[PDB]
C-alpha cells in the first residue's frame, strides 16, 4: 500500500510496486489527461523507474498502457502537444520555456518501444517520433541499445 | 524604466523609414489613445524571390524588452508558419536572436529581418524549433517544398 502522489514525487521500481496489482488503472486515475503537459510528466516519472526485470516491466508498460489510452481516447487532447513537450522534456527538441534535464534516458526510450506498439498509438505521431530519435544527440547516444531498439521498432509501425 | 530601450527604437525607425529592402515591413504598433508603442513592432517579411517562398508576405511582431538593447528582441510570426525552425507559437530563433549567443548591440532590425528571410528557404536543420516541419523536410523533401509553395501562396498580398 502506497499512494500515486508520493510514486510520482519519488519514482523508484519498489514505490510503483507498493501501488498494488491495479497500479495501472491507479495512475491514469489519479492524473489529469486533459492536460497534456501533465501527461508527459506522468510517463517521464513513470517510465523513469523502468528496469529489464518480469514484475517492474510489466508494471511501467501497463502504467504507460492506462495513463496513455486514457490521454489518447479523448477526441479534445492533443496528440501533436502530447509529442512537442515530451521531445522537450527529453531534451531532444529545444523550447522557449525552461526545462528540467532528465539525467537517464533508458527509460523513456523503452516505455516509448512499448507505446509504439499498442492500439491507442496514433500511428500519425510514428514519424516525427523516428525524426527526432534518430537525430543526433549526446544523451541519446549513452543510451543506443534502447535508442537502436525504438528505432527499429518504428521501422514496423 | 524603459528610456534607454525607446531612446534607440526611435532612432531604428528613423533609419527604417529612410532606406530599407523592398517588401519589408517594419512599423512601430500604435496604443490605444493613438501614441506608437515603440516596445512592440508589427513586421512582414516577402519570400525570397527564385525561392518556393516567393510571393508570400509573411507577418510576424517583434517584441522589445525594457532592457533592450541589452537582451535581443523577441520574434514570432502571426500566424506560425509551417518551418522546421517556427515554433508552434510562431516564435522564430536565430544566433544573433539569442543574448547568450550572437545577439549584440551592433545588431539591426534590418538584419534581423534579412536573416529571417534566408532562414525560411535556408533552414537550419540541427535547431529545429519544430517537430512536423522538421520531419517532412528531412522525409520528403518533395513534399516539404509543396507544403512550401501552398503557404506561399495562401500569404500572398
Amino acid at each position: 500500500p502506497a499512494d500515486v502522489s508520493t510514486f510520482l514525487a519519488f519514482p523508484s521500481p519498489e514505490k510503483l510496486l507498493r501501488l498494488g496489482p491495479k497500479s495501472s488503472v491507479l495512475i491514469a486515475q489519479q492524473t489529469d489527461t486533459s492536460d497534456p503537459e501533465k501527461v508527459v510528466s506522468a510517463f517521464l516519472k513513470v517510465s523513469s523507474v523502468f528496469k529489464d526485470e518480469a514484475t517492474v516491466r510489466m508494471a511501467v508498460q501497463d502504467a504507460v498502457d492506462a495513463l496513455m489510452q486514457k490521454a489518447f481516447n479523448s477526441s479534445s487532447f492533443n496528440s501533436n502537444t502530447f509529442l512537442t513537450r515530451l521531445l522537450v522534456h527529453m531534451g531532444l527538441l529545444k523550447s522557449e520555456d525552461k526545462v528540467k534535464a532528465i539525467a537517464n534516458l533508458y527509460g523513456p526510450l523503452m516505455a516509448l518501444n512499448h507505446m509504439v506498439q499498442q492500439d491507442y498509438f496514433p500511428k500519425a505521431l510514428a514519424p516525427l517520433l523516428l525524426a527526432f530519435v534518430t537525430k543526433p544527440n549526446s544523451a541519446l547516444e549513452s543510451c543506443s541499445f534502447a535508442r537502436h531498439s525504438l528505432l527499429q521498432t518504428l521501422y514496423k509501425v | 524604466m524603459s528610456g534607454i530601450a525607446l531612446s534607440r527604437l526611435a532612432q531604428e525607425r528613423k533609419a527604417w523609414r529612410k532606406d530599407h529592402p523592398f517588401g519589408f515591413v517594419a512599423v512601430p504598433t500604435k496604443n490605444p489613445d493613438g501614441t506608437m508603442n515603440l516596445m512592440n513592432w508589427e513586421c512582414a517579411i516577402p519570400g525570397k524571390k527564385g525561392t518556393p517562398w516567393e510571393g508570400g508576405l509573411f507577418k510576424l511582431r517583434m517584441l522589445f524588452k525594457d532592457d533592450y538593447p541589452s537582451s535581443p528582441p523577441k520574434c514570432k510570426f502571426e500566424p506560425p508558419l509551417f518551418h522546421p525552425n517556427v515554433a508552434p507559437s510562431g516564435t522564430v530563433c536565430l544566433s544573433i536572436l539569442e543574448e547568450d549567443k550572437d545577439w549584440r548591440p551592433a545588431i539591426t532590425i534590418k538584419q534581423i529581418l534579412l536573416g529571417i528571410q534566408e532562414l525560411l528557404n535556408e533552414p537550419n536543420i540541427q535547431d529545429p524549433a519544430q517537430a512536423e516541419a522538421y520531419t517532412i523536410y528531412c522525409q520528403n523533401r518533395v513534399e516539404y517544398e509543396k507544403r512550401v509553395r501552398a503557404q506561399a501562396k495562401k500569404f500572398a498580398p
